[PDB]
DNA sequence: GGGTATTCGCCGTGTACCTCTCCTAGCCC
DNA sequence: GGGCTAATGACGGCGAATACCC
RNA sequence: CGGAGAGGUA
């Protein structure tokens, strides 16, 4: 009985492989992150990170000890703000969604570091990810060693990731503000103010209707 | 519809800009409750399903580039009665052709 | 109407004049538990009924027999306060009147002694404070009502017993109050089992052989005998009309010699006349069929009396020749044949293998309790104990006549046990049912089943204790001594004690007080869940269950439940429903008596309003209650119908009677979706009190009454005018006419000020009313939280408009402006406990000390010399709160743990630490210490003060009732002392208390001051005792476990800011997260330069079917804009007449509203208080279901001044251009629900370590990592991700090697990790050789 | 003839967490 | 004390174990 | 803390 268990072997799945370098956290939306970034919280990346925070402290000579790096990281002074933004330089985050149904259900991202509480996901990526923003939690992992971070690079990014791996075709469609800003500008109307004159390409069209 | 699945005599004739009348709201209930629960429902008999799709495929992995395998499938645009359904153009594409196309003439 | 009413009038739209008010929310809880609790002079529900059917107790043998004569419950040893404060239940002991008599052995029975133990102490059980709360250890507990299959029969369809086939069989179940089950189901070969309880079907007429019946008594039980004659060939028929209706035409039935229905045909109706009009009674029919007929009793020989014909089988010509030879001339057969009770029980008794009540016992023996060999005095035994048991087979009253109405018995009650003729009763019915023409009991109907709520459950736990005991007594008076011995020798509190402890503290019902919101509470007090012991199950589809029966309609909220697994499983008790004495529910309506509504109302039960036909709350009604419509909608079964007006039974009471407290509250229900308006009554409840209250200016007018009915409200229990007012305490002097004989005095409200809710949310109150303001009985002296002005207040109003901006509302995400954080709205406090207790230990009991060893001078600089830290210092994670110390009696360690000690220069003390810190992750201001100390330990320094804190606040009180009595007494002796001569002259120089020694004449006014004089003393006396109670109550032992010394409870106060990721979400359904704080100036603005505090994504409105919210912006903006208006007047100045005229303006718009207006109020003070609480708004009353049309909206836009649209442009100012086209903008009630980002944020890389499994788990210090499930594998798996999978598999959650060292080497500046030989891989490895079984490594 | 067509016991349980309890037991020294 | 110590108001599948028409 | 029982949320 002990060979196995519920639900199987039990290191291999269920129960329970909870794994560190992880965090959960509620999601908003920012819609000024390009597509390969998310929104992550100072203090999420600060606690994410806190091993090659150490390591780039230890390494500039900051830090004499693990115990001077855990006091100079608490201490919340300026100078790990300039070694979190090196360790986060491009170093990506895996998102994966509670549920995950399909393959999208985890994408990698560049984390931009950000004021708040909340996990600032791409806001065209939410879509892929069948969720919302309705007090439900997304989850962070951080792909560590080299290996596994270019594996995120190379296919776990949602940039590489842009078509439905069931039928092919984007996943990555404008939803539904975006799709409805396009739809307004685009419209055509019968009557304007600026109607029937001629421009030097786009140049003046923005011009004139700036 | 109504409990037992089906659909009331008399329709819901109130709109959401104008209000509705109490025994309308009532009866709007049933579907909204069948359609909670048939979504948690759901959920829980798609999970079980997923789980036992990926274990009877998660042993097959793409390993050889070509077998010279001139076999292949019949593959038509499904149309049922007078209206097709979907075109052979949405099918074909990302396939490998097992014979050499010719021209209908 | 009402002072606390004129303080400020919330408008009502409400067009439907309201008879009959909403009754008290919590009516269930205090029926129920009063119920329970009251004496009854007869046998009814309670301690009165469980003795009654438990005793008298009687011995073996020595006449020694145990009398019930009353019970009396003892008076609480702690009030609810108090109660809340130490930890202990809100109880009350049970004291009983028992009478031991022994009689003489043996003689007719005249007792030889008898020995009364007054008031015997078997249990003391728990109170309920009269808000519908159990105080268990200390918190507020609710026992949530459940909703179970009434006690009798339950016709129903067997579905599943077919077994992939057609023809759905047929069951009915006799479900007993207590008891075993019993089942008579079908076959798909219509024959009738018996299941008694799950075990294996038996054929049913076994039990009617074990209820001693023959195969002739059962069948002339249930079929009609059939009379053929030996007369003539092929003999004749007594032609019956009633048997040809019942049979198929299996031969010729002749009329006047010919034959007129030839064998081979159906016999039709028309066929049945003509043979009747042809005056035909006796038929020539064939042999066959004579053959055919089964027989229904024996027949044997006249002379020998060998047995020729038995019941039950079928007839052939050697039997015709031998009853004629042995003499007969009338058969006796049965009725068979499909329709008219078809020959069912033939087939059973065919199958059953029993003829005789000896063997059916030991069949049923045998199968009731597998092996053991059978005796028949043991079947007898169990048959009795099964179906004949007196004190554990219980039916009930409402088993009874639920079981009557089933079988549609003339009866209304009768015995609480099965009896014979009920079986055949209900296989009569089954059988009927068989046929076609019987009724199947829908599973679900209210009708159906009923409401357990506390009462019934607590004494059915009484009545298991009561059990207990009555085993111990009776094995005790036949052993014990049958000389005088003391009744409460063999009665122990032990077994009734544990019993209803265990019931109302583990029990799935005894629910923790949801209470975080005063509509959390009043909606969870009335909460109705179908799970329980003897309920549901959790998982139950259950998807006829789960839905809602068309009965529901006014009984229970079709709209509110759980979107858990649990759907349609918890319901909540409508606004007007109540439980019947039964316990099935009932909702009032209006009786209509030809044409016109009375409003007398009858609280129709859940089958009486099937028979009944009810119009519906919407229609309209003139004169003196007639429709003003001939054809009006009703409702007779459950779906709608159009039917005259003079053909209606009822009507229901209220627009809003249908929906529960916490859906009732959301305005425009009539417009959101009844999937959204589900989750927006959902999250009512979630909303968490704010920093203050604001009364939404949008409302239904429910806020009132949920506000007084709950608890969290201190209402005027008597009317007066307020003598003191304070931020704890509030006095009123009563009104004498209200005043009690003797002098009641004072009335005192100490208020609750920050105490942690169940849900960690700060309670307060806060005093709305202020000194020498009149109060009158029932009104509001102090709003609870999440409440203004006793209107319940779950969240705040906030400025809204609907247009996407800068992408910022994507999916229901919320913008807020810098603003809200500006007010400090929609900021919370919450509360914390941290429960330090000191323990006893072996090597020393711990001590709770202000000298920790290897801390240094900060953690101990905010610590008193007790060792607790001081009430109000701000700490954070990790400082110390409780200076705990555990004596360390074993001095003796290893040598590596002595070496790390000396090495890294930590203190070595024979006591180790054991301190309480502040988690991390958590911080903020201690604002209670709580000190619980049993008697045998020493009192701190820190309980003392608990202790003089609570003493002067008993003290303050008894000292102002002291002050009023003895103002009376100083009063009317002075009265007395000036009369009787010129005295008052020095009266007035001497002190109040002085004229106890001023002389006075010697005459009657001399022996009334001597008199008053004693009185003045008893009444101090009576001071010094009362507090001296209060000191033993209050310095009393603490009801602690013994390996427990003392409880030391710190209360940590964090005041936490809305902020982006809390679930911030309105009333309607609407949801969302705040997106970002953008900054004032940044919000869109409109001409007047007013920023707007909320942005909202108009992509949620036209998907989610929610326009609600859209209605609630527009009534809001015109709310404001009154407010704005009247708020400008106010700055202006005006005339109290120009407030005056604009409020009866605004107050009087809208038609058929009935609020009525000023001048009725107080013509300047009241007026301009009014106008001061309205000038941030007018509160709109909507009723939910018939509330405020558009036009009535935009006139009180035009009143305000504000686009009839609602639609005023706006100005981004970001960029300060005008937007293309005008946006909605108003104001919307919004609720913080407890979703707080906060609550929600964790993150780790290291941290707590767990055994067997290797993972990050328990602990909040720092939570535990995510679990990567198999699903997360699966999508890595689909992926070409592969490597990831390794590491969030192997080297970062289990080896703690692996983990250790890539650590190690990320902290020396690399991202390292090698594969090698994979950790797991070995153990398997290892764990497989061991079994004989060698693991080869050979590579592909 | 023989395949349904019943009866006769065991057992499995979407996703994640928040709180709570409950965990081989018998027993001779 | 303690150190040893060998079912019914879930639901569905499923093999074993019976149940039955021609 | 290893796995079961219960409420709540998503």
């Amino acid at each position: 009985d002990m060979i196995k268990g519920k639900q199987g072997r039990f290191r291999q799945n269920l129960l329970g492989k909870r794994v560190d370098y992880s965090g959960r956290s509620v999601i908003t939306v920012g819609p000024y992150l390009r597509l390969h970034q998310c929104g992550l919280p100072k203090k999420m990346a600060l606690e994410l990170f806190k091993p090659f925070i150490y390591g780039k402290l230890e390494l500039r000579g900051l830090a004499t000890t693990i115990k001077a790096a855990k006091k100079m990281v608490e201490r919340e002074e300026a100078v790990v703000w300039d070694i979190l933004d090196e360790v986060i330089r491009e170093h990506p985050v895996l998102l994966n969604r509670a549920p995950t149904l399909h393959r999208l259900g985890i994408q990698a991202f560049e984390p931009v570091l950000i004021e708040g509480k909340a996990i600032q996901l791409h806001p065209l990526v939410c879509a892929a990810y069948n969720a919302d923003f309705d007090g439900d939690q997304m989850a962070v992992h951080v792909p560590l060693t080299l290996e596994a971070q270019l594996e995120a690079r190379a296919l776990m990014m949602s940039t590489n990731n842009i078509l439905s791996p069931a039928n092919g075709e984007p996943i990555i469609v404008p939803s539904q503000d975006v799709v409805l800003g396009l739809y307004y500008m685009t419209r055509d109307c019968v009557n304007a103010k600026g109607e029937g004159m001629v421009l030097t390409g786009p140049k003046e069209a923005e011009r004139l209707y700036r | 519809a109504k409990p037992d699945g089906s659909i009331i005599e008399t329709p819901i004739t109130a709109n959401f800009r104008e209000g509705l009348n109490v025994l309308q709201y009532f009866i709007s209930t049933h579907g909204a409750r069948k359609g909670l629960a048939d979504t948690a429902l759901k959920t829980a008999n798609s999970g079980y399903l997923t789980r036992r799709l990926v274990d009877v495929a998660q042993d097959l992995v793409v390993t050889e580039d070509d077998c010279g395998t001139h076999e292949g499938i019949m593959m038509t645009p499904v149309i049922e009665g007078g209206d097709v359904k979907e075109p052979l153009r949405d099918r074909v594409l990302g396939r490998v052709t097992a014979e050499d196309v010719l021209k209908p003439g | 109407y009402s002072y606390t009413e004129k303080k400020r009038i919330r408008k009502d739209f409400g067009k439907r004049p309201q008879v009959l008010d909403v009754p008290y929310l919590l009516s269930i809880q205090l029926d129920s538990f009063q119920k329970f609790i009251e004496q009854d002079p007869e046998g009814q529900y309670g301690l009165e009924a469980a003795f009654r059917s438990v005793f008298p107790i009687q011995s073996y043998s020595g006449n020694s027999e145990l009398q019930y004569v009353s019970y009396r419950l003892g008076e609480p040893v702690f009030d609810v306060q108090e109660c809340q404060i130490r930890g202990v239940t809100y109880s009350a002991p049970l004291r009983v009147k028992l009478r031991l008599v022994i009689y003489e052995r043996e003689a007719p029975e005249g007792t030889v002694k008898d020995i009364k133990e007054q008031e015997v102490y078997m249990g003391e059980i728990p109170l309920m404070t009269d808000n519908g709360t159990f105080v268990i250890n200390g918190t507020e507990r609710v026992i949530v009502s459940q909703l179970h299959r009434s006690p009798g029969v339950f016709f129903d369809s067997d579905k599943g017993k077919t077994h992939s086939s057609g023809k759905v069989l047929y069951n009915a179940r006799i479900i007993p109050y207590r008891g075993s089950w019993l089942d008579f189901e079908f076959d798909p070969k219509d024959n009738l089992f018996v299941r008694i309880d799950r075990r294996r079907k038996l054929p049913a007429t076994i039990i009617l052989r074990a209820l001693n019946y023959t195969t002739e008594q059962i069948l002339d039980l249930f079929f009609e005998k059939v009379i053929f004659e030996i007369r003539d060939n092929k003999l004749q028929m007594e032609l019956v009309p009633e048997r040809l209706r019942g049979e198929t035409a299996s031969f010729d039935i002749e009329a006047n010699g010919k034959v007129y229905v030839e064998k081979g045909r159906r016999i039709t109706a028309r066929h049945i006349r003509q043979l009747e009009k042809d005056d035909v009674k006796l038929i020539e029919v064939p042999v066959e069929y004579i053959a055919g007929k089964v027989v229904a009793k024996d027949y044997i020989d006249e002379s020998t009396g060998e047995l020729i014909c038995a019941a039950n089988m079928e007839l052939s010509l050697d039997l015709l020749a031998k009853l004629s030879q042995s003499g007969h001339k009338r058969i006796e057969t049965l009725f068979t044949n499909d329709l008219d009770h078809g020959p069912y029980i033939s087939e059973t008794l065919r199958v059953d293998p029993t003829n005789d009540r000896l063997s059916a016992l030991v069949e049923i023996y045998r199968m009731m309790r597998p092996g053991e060999p059978p005796t028949r005095e043991a079947a007898e035994s169990l048959f009795e104990n099964l179906f004949f048991s007196e004190d554990r087979y219980d039916l009930s009253a409402v088993g009874r006549m639920k079981f009557n109405r089933s079988l549609l018995r003339e009866e209304i009650e009768g015995s609480g046990i099965l009896s014979k003729d009920d079986i055949i009763d209900v296989m009569k019915k089954l059988i009927d049912i068989r046929n076609g023409k019987g009724e199947v009991d829908d599973i679900d109907h209210l009708g159906n089943r009923r409401i357990r709520s506390v009462g019934e459950m607590a004494e059915n736990q009484f009545r298991v204790g009561l059990v207990r005991v009555e085993r111990a007594v009776k094995e005790r008076l036949s052993l014990g001594d049958l000389d005088t011995l003391m009744p409460q020798d063999m009665i122990n509190a032990k077994p009734i004690s544990a019993a209803v402890k265990e019931f109302f503290g583990s029990s799935q019902l005894s629910q923790f007080m949801d209470q975080n919101n005063p509509l959390s509470e009043i909606t969870h007090k009335r909460r109705i869940s179908a799970l329980g012991p003897g309920g549901l199950t959790r998982e139950r589809a259950g998807f006829e269950v789960r839905d809602v029966h068309p009965t529901h309609y006014g009984r229970v909220c079709p709209i509110e439940t759980p979107e858990g697994p649990n759907i349609g499983l918890i319901n909540s008790l409508s606004v007007y429903a109540q439980t019947n004495e039964y316990g099935f529910l009932e909702t009032p309506y209006r009786k209509v008596t030809d044409g016109v509504v009375t409003d007398e109302i009858h609280y129709l039960s859940a089958i009486e309003e099937g028979n009944y036909v009810i119009a519906q709350a919407n229609s309209n009604l003139d004169e003196e209650g007639h429709f003003v419509e001939d054809l009006v909608t009703c409702r007779s079964k459950g779906e709608s119908s159009l039917f005259s007006r003079d053909q209606v039974d009822y009507m229901d009471v209220s627009t809003q009677q249908v929906v529960s407290v916490g859906a009732s509250l959301i305005p425009f229900l009539e417009h959101d979706d009844a999937n959204r308006a589900l989750m927006g009554a959902n999250m009512q409840r979630q909303a968490v009190p704010t920093l203050r209250a604001d009364k939404p200016l949008v409302g239904t007018g429910m806020e009132r009454a949920v506000a007084v009915d709950s608890g969290v409200t201190a209402v005027a229990k008597r009317g007066g005018v307020v003598q003191y007012v304070d931020a704890s305490r509030i006095v009123i002097k009563v009104n004498e006419d209200e005043m009690y004989p003797g002098e009641a005095g004072i009335d005192i409200y100490n208020l609750t000020k920050y105490t942690r809710s169940n849900q960690n949310t700060c309670i307060n109150q806060m005093p709305c009313v202020s000194l020498g303001e009149p109060v009158e009985r029932g009104d509001v002296l102090a709003d609870g939280p999440s409440t203004d002005l006793g209107e319940l207040a779950l969240g705040q109003n906030m400025r809204v408009a609907f247009m996407p901006w800068n992408g910022y509302n994507f999916e229901d995400s919320i913008l807020v402006s810098e603003r809200v954080v500006q007010e400090d709205r929609f900021t919370t406090i919450h509360i914390q406990e941290l429960a330090c207790v000191s323990r006893d230990t072996k090597l020393g009991p711990e001590e709770i000390t202000a000298d920790i060893p290897n801390v240094g001078e900060a953690a101990l600089s905010k610590l008193d010399e007790s060792g607790i830290v001081y009430i109000g210092a701000e700490v954070t994670g990790g400082d110390i709160l409780v200076g705990k110390v555990t004596p360390k009696g074993e001095t003796q360690l290893t040598p590596e743990e002595k070496l790390l000690r000396a090495i890294f220069g930590e203190k070595a003390s024979d006591v180790k630490d054991s301190s309480l810190r502040v988690p991390n992750g958590v911080s903020g201001t201690v604002i209670d210490v709580q000190v619980f100390t049993r008697d045998g330990v020493e009192k701190d320094k820190r309980a003392l003060e608990i202790e003089e804190m609570q003493l002067k606040q008993a003290k303050k009180d008894l000292s102002e009732e002291l002050q009023i009595l003895e103002a009376g007494l100083f009063s009317r002796i002075r009265a007395v002392l000036v009369a009787g001569g010129v005295e008052a002259e020095k009266l007035d120089k001497l002190p109040r208390d002085r004229w106890l020694e001023l002389g006075l004449t010697d005459e009657e006014k001399q022996n009334q001051l001597e008199q008053l004089a004693e009185q003045y003393d008893e009444l101090k006396h009576e001071f010094e005792k009362k507090l001296e109670a209060k000191r033993r109550k209050i310095t009393q032992g603490d009801d602690l476990a013994p390996g427990v010394l003392k409880i030391v409870k710190v209360y940590l106060a964090v005041k936490r800011r809305i902020q982006p990721g809390d679930k911030m979400a309105g009333r309607h359904g609407n949801k969302g997260v705040i997106s970002k704080i953008n900054p004032i100036e940044d919000m869109p603005y409109d001409e007047n330069g007013t920023p707007v505090d909320i942005v909202l994504n108009p992509l949620g409105v036209p998907s989610r079917m929610n326009i609600g919210q859209i209605l609630e912006t527009h009534l809001g903006m015109a709310a404001k804009g009154i407010g704005d208006k009247i708020n400008a007047m106010l700055k202006q100045q005006q005339e109290v007449a120009k407030l005056r005229e604009f409020i009866q303006r605004a107050y009087d718009l809208g038609a058929d509203v009935r609020q009525k207006v000023d001048l009725s109020t107080f013509s300047d003070e009241e007026v301009m208080r009014l106008a001061e609480n309205l000038r941030k708004g007018m509160p709109i009353a909507t009723p939910v279901f018939d509330g405020a049309k558009e036009a009535e909206i935009k006139e009180l836009l035009k009143l305000g001044d504000l686009p009839t649209s609602g639609q005023i442009r706006l100005y981004d100012g970001r960029t300060g251009e005008q937007f293309e086209r005008p946006v909605t903008v108003g104001y919307m009630y919004m609720l913080k629900l407890n979703h707080l980002v906060d609550d929600k944020m964790h993150a780790r890389s290291t941290g707590s370590y767990s055994l067997v499994t290797q993972q990050p788990l328990g602990g909040k210090a720092q939570f535990g990592g995510q679990r990567f499930g198999e699903m997360e594998v699966w999508a890595l798996e689909a992926y070409g991700a592969a490597y990831t999978l390794q590491e969030m598999l192997t080297v970062k959650s289990d080896d703690v090697n692996g983990r250790t060292k890539m650590y190690k080497n990320i902290v020396d500046g690399n991202h390292q990790m090698e594969p090698g030989m994979p950790e797991s891989f070995n153990v398997l490895l290892k764990e497989i050789r061991s079994l004989g079984i060698n693991i080869e490594l050979e590579d592909e």
